[PDB]
């Protein structure tokens, strides 16, 4: 079925770089927009950027341009998420879901929207803890 | 870095006053003043050139003025 | 009411043929429309807003460098390099310098040297972009009528009552009817897709203070650009315009940080207009609209009226303002309900034959049976008058004079046309009313000259203007033909004449 | 960037319930919102895209409205597989931003 | 505000570069360069001018200089 | 040894700023911050009406007198021929090494 | 010389008194009277709003 | 709701200056001229003065000429009333409270009143002892 | 400076009783007077704007009219919560006045 899957929870040091994948399955892979978002535990969703797994374009946060990248892998049908320059602040949960109208590259904004915008895949998210 | 793009040059004419209107309708003016004031002979030597070219005795006067607005702000 | 002394008002006396006026409504101005019947609306344009914006190049401008690095090679090892220049952070160039066997290593000669030096931006400008949809001008409709000392004060209620409706017209949905609860409804088909022509001009942000300018500019500007991808080191492409690496006469090589060029580039905005911001709209303060206007649903809502008993009182001293009419503010007294107002504007007690052109077409107090307060607006004749209000014993009588006659009233109204002129030439045609084949003819011969004008005459300051005036003036009085040297004045006069309606 | 308050903090109600929750943005988002429920820590379930739309596999107690700024999410009974912390989602201008949540407890 | 004394009228000669020579040399003329970039008409409108002047078939060509360099720059 | 003849100040720290609206014949505006000399000012004239607080129609006659005041200025300092000095350097050929040159 | 941050240059004289700018005549005790002042801040007046 | 809030009592000392502050609520600043009103205890009310929120010009009484100076901050919505060349005749109650018809810049009497002439925002008032 | 006198000094009456004020100015003010009640240190309560015009919120015992110079406020019914001290207020030329004050006592 329709699924995202992501690696399992990883503990880095301050100062590191992690990374974290989001691999696909039942549906084209070039053709849904790779959102990455962060939940902190005792706070809310925080949206950290996007991919588009076609041509690996990339968007971020203002929180995060210059710590992030995002990578692809369209054999392996494999997203890459690189989170450099770690800290305490970054101990969170990592979630990846679609969102379509995933054509050309970048957002796609103006144009439509909504039918899992990227609320379907997600999987079992990625918890990344950041200590010594 | 000489940010050469004067907005002069695509200035909007809609019935407000612009960004700089009232300081920019005396500066080129008042810039060729003060090089003159500051370079009194080239004003004798475009006089020499001027007087060189046309033979008309009024196309004279009109590379005087092509000339001593040439040299303040193209130079 | 909305449409008081603000020194740029037109007002258009007539719709004739078919209730159809169209209207050239501007942030500068405003526009009173009277007619026959109908009452008189003033019609406006207050916010120009736009929604939703799109980041095109960002120009950095205050330059912190280090790390310096630098690297020689003896004069015939190659050309220079170091580690640092594949970062595409930092800035490089190559000079050739000497070298011997007083500089280090070499044969003798002159061998390449690199130096490179980190940049990092602090201030940026956005540069976000506008497109022609994606805005919403807001027009604020007011009619003469039941209302006092208005013009702003109140807006909400303001808004509710009668006399005002706001109207925001957007590309979305155009074409906009507002209820004025008794007057009508008016009907405005407004078109915002053909304002200031949009899209070639990007909305720019320095620090909180914001303009409009063109994108023929905006891509000209030599200064670090970012573009879009809004990503980490953001990679400044130019970056070589904001430093400047100065060696010595043949020896080591340093860089300069050329600095904040900020107040460069505001003299450098010389002819942008200014905006605003509220949240994410960008306000725009400026522009204009055409827009054809439906004066079909209108009622006087006093036809069936009484004329009020008496205890007119005005109270505060008929008030001139520029050009237009003698804006009386009455009191009434006594007065049992929804009365109208008996007012006009005669010569003397000579059977009172009126002849003002009162603008406030029929003028209806609410009811009050105490203090109301009225507008009245009144054009007078040009030599002495009386404005009278024609009811009751010792009814109320003021005198009246003038400054200036008919045909200074006619180079009064030439000269506004003239700035109707210089301002948005291609739509002044259509500040007047119903045209076959004069209005609209009129309209496609200054729409060919004035688009030959922009293409042949364009990057035209106002001394460029003036200079290339006074050239082709002096050859109209040139050699031959009456027809070319007739050209040649008429366009050069063309070119005095919108040099001088701008600045003045 | 557009902030995104959502209304109220958490609640508390018994099985059968309608309850309803208010998203207001700071600027107009027209109809450009949609609603998560998470339960903690597990693949969530789905509510709302759109503002006003349910997605097929959704059951239809659960609806949303709302026309400028102003959305309501409304679930119609209550139900003990219905507890999750609730939060409503942004579309526009791409900071996006999500609520900072909404919790049930089953009494 | 305008900054009008550029520091070229009265630059110094002396045996070391000087301060912006090397980004000073080529501006005016990439200035005129993106100024007739982006005004392409009053190319053929500075030709009708010009043509008007002199009659000498070669003072056509220095009035077309004259006014295409004084209209990027005091302009 | 160098003196300091004019300085210039390449930015400005501007506030508090001042104001007038002199209704039209009603003179011109007080605003006793123009008589100091940090501040400064250009009455400038405003179209009025019912609307602005007024009974007669015309121009207004208002300056906001803002404080000038300066950060980071550049000075100018200049010199003369007194307190001048060279260090010319002499270095016969000889016989020196490679490092001694 | 002119100085501006840490980083000095020769000036010839004529450009230097013709630039626009603020005078500062002698030195800095204090805050000066800053002469001409019209180069810097720049109000102006549209729509007969502020 | 619309509502002015001023500062606490104060003691000074004969011979000194005073500030009292008048912070605005519920409505737009620069939209209502701020009166100060001073009232003796053994003596009814007796108007100071008149600033104006936008552009902060001011105007007072003939018995205050010289010894009162007001000032605004628009930014903190704020306005402060200066007094100095203290007596044992100024202790009183200072009160401030908005006059609504401030379109431009302070005076405006023979246009329209009323409604809160000044009336309803002054809140709590600030004691003002002026001894040893 | 436009003098403004207040009759009588302070007052007296049970609960239920009607009461008038006069205010006389030494110049025309001809509408323009307003009328406090004040309790003594506190908050006040609102009476009249423009000497003939109550405002929301007050209730309707309150009634004031004057048309020269002479202005006349009225209590209807007075009741125990309308004990204060009464104020009316000049707004004419700007050396704003105020009354000298008129006190109520409960019997
Ligand atoms: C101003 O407000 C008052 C009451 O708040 C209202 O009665 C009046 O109508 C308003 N002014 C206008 C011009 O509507
Ligand atoms: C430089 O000269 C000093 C003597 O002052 C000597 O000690 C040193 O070795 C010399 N260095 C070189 C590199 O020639």
């Amino acid at each position: 079925e329709v699924q995202l899957v992501q690696s399992g929870p990883d503990v880095e040091k301050p100062g590191a770089s992690v990374k974290v994948s989001c691999k696909a399955s039942g549906y084209t892979f070039t053709s849904n927009y790779i959102h990455w978002v962060r939940q902190a535990p005792g706070q809310g969703l925080e949206w950290m950027g996007v991919i588009n797994p076609r041509g690996g374009s990339t968007a971020s946060a203002q929180k995060f341009q210059g710590r992030i990248t995002m990578t692809r892998d369209t054999s392996t049908s494999t997203v890459y998420m690189e989170l450099s320059s770690l800290r305490s602040d970054d101990t969170a949960v990592y979630y990846c879901a679609r969102g379509g109208r995933a054509l050309f590259y970048d957002s796609y904004t103006t144009p439509r929207d909504g039918g899992s915008w990227w609320f379907d895949p997600w999987g079992q998210g990625s918890l990344v803890t950041v200590s010594s | 870095a000489v940010t050469l793009p004067s907005h002069s040059t695509r200035k909007l004419q809609t019935r407000s006053q612009t960004w700089l209107e009232s300081r920019e309708y005396t500066k080129h003016l008042i810039r060729v003043e003060n090089w003159i004031f500051r370079n009194p002979g080239f004003a004798l030597a475009a006089a020499a050139i001027a007087w060189l070219l046309g033979s008309s005795t009024s196309q004279k006067v009109i590379y005087l003025v092509m000339i001593l607005l040439i040299a303040p702000a193209y130079s | 009411i909305r449409c008081i002394g603000v020194s740029n008002r037109d007002f258009v006396e007539g719709m004739s043929g078919g209730t159809w006026v169209d209207v050239v409504l501007e942030h500068g101005g405003c526009v009173t429309v009277m007619a026959q019947d109908k009452p008189t609306v003033d019609i406006e344009l207050v916010t120009t807003t736009v929604s939703n914006m799109a980041e095109v190049r960002s120009y950095c401008y205050e330059a912190s460098i280090s790390d310096m690095a630098s690297d020689s090679r003896c004069p015939t090892q190659g050309e220079a390099y170091l580690d640092k220049q594949s970062d595409t952070q930092y800035v490089c160039k190559r000079t050739l310098v000497d070298r011997g066997w007083g500089n280090g290593c070499g044969l003798f000669g002159k061998g390449s040297l690199v130096t490179c030096a980190k940049f990092a931006c602090s201030k940026k400008m956005t540069g976000k972009s506008i497109q022609p949809e994606n805005l919403e001008y807001r027009i604020m409709l007011s009619v003469h009528g039941s209302q006092h000392s208005g013009m702003i004060v109140n807006d909400t209620g303001h808004e509710t009552d009668e006399n005002r409706a706001k109207v925001e017209i957007t590309p979305n949905s155009p074409r906009a009817e507002a209820t004025l609860g008794g007057f009508g409804s008016l009907g405005l088909d407004c078109e915002p897709r053909t304002g200031l022509d949009f899209s070639d001009l990007y909305y720019l942000t320095m620090n909180n203070k914001h303009w409009l300018v063109h994108k023929e500019w905006f891509h000209d500007i030599p200064l670090p650009w970012h573009a879009g991808a809004d990503t980490g080191t953001p990679h400044w492409n130019n970056k070589e315009a904001l430093v400047e690496f100065k060696d010595a006469h043949a020896k080591r090589q340093t860089v300069v940080v050329l600095g904040s060029q900020e107040g460069a580039v505001h003299t450098a905005l010389a002819g942008a207009l200014e905006a605003e911001m509220d949240g994410a709209k960008g306000r725009l303060s400026s522009g204009h609209l055409k827009c054809r206007l439906k004066m079909d649903k209108l009622r006087l809502k006093g036809v069936s009226y009484s004329l009020c008993t008496a205890a007119f009182t005005f109270t505060k001293i008929p008030a001139e303002t520029l050009h237009g009419t003698v804006t009386v503010e009455v009191q009434y007294a006594g007065t049992d309900g929804p009365c109208k107002v008996p007012a006009q504007m005669a010569v003397d007690m000579q059977t009172l034959t009126p002849v003002g052109r009162l603008i406030t077409a029929n003028p209806v107090i609410t009811e009050s049976t105490e203090n109301s307060k009225m507008m009245l607006e009144l054009d007078p004749p040009f030599g002495d008058s009386y404005i009278v209000i024609g009811v009751g014993e010792k009814k109320i009588t003021h005198h009246w004079h003038r400054s200036g006659s008919t045909i200074g009233k006619a180079f009064e109204a030439t000269v506004r046309g003239a700035k109707r002129m210089a301002v948005l030439g291609d739509t002044a045609w259509d500040f007047g009313s119903v045209g076959g084949a004069l209005n609209s003819l009129g309209k496609g011969i200054h729409q060919i000259f004035g688009a030959a004008f922009k293409s042949l005459f364009g990057g035209m300051s106002w001394f460029s203007q003036i200079l290339i005036g006074t050239l082709l003036m002096w050859l109209g009085l040139n050699t031959k033909n009456g027809s070319i040297s007739l050209m040649c004045l008429a366009l050069g006069g063309v070119l005095i004449f919108l040099s001088t309606a701008v600045s003045a | 960037d557009i902030q995104l308050t959502q209304s109220p903090s958490s609640l508390s109600a018994s099985v059968g319930d309608r309850v309803t929750f208010t998203c207001q943005a700071s600027q107009d988002i027209r109809k450009y919102l949609n609603w998560y429920q998470q339960k903690p820590g597990k693949a969530p379930k789905l509510l709302i895209y759109d503002a006003s739309n349910l997605k097929t596999g959704v059951p239809s107690r659960f609806s949303g409205s709302g026309s400028g700024t102003d959305f309501t999410f409304t679930i119609s009974s209550l139900q003990p597989e219905d507890v999750a912390t609730y939060y409503c989602q942004q579309f526009d201008d791409l900071p996006i931003t999500f609520g900072q949540g909404t919790r049930l407890q089953i009494k």
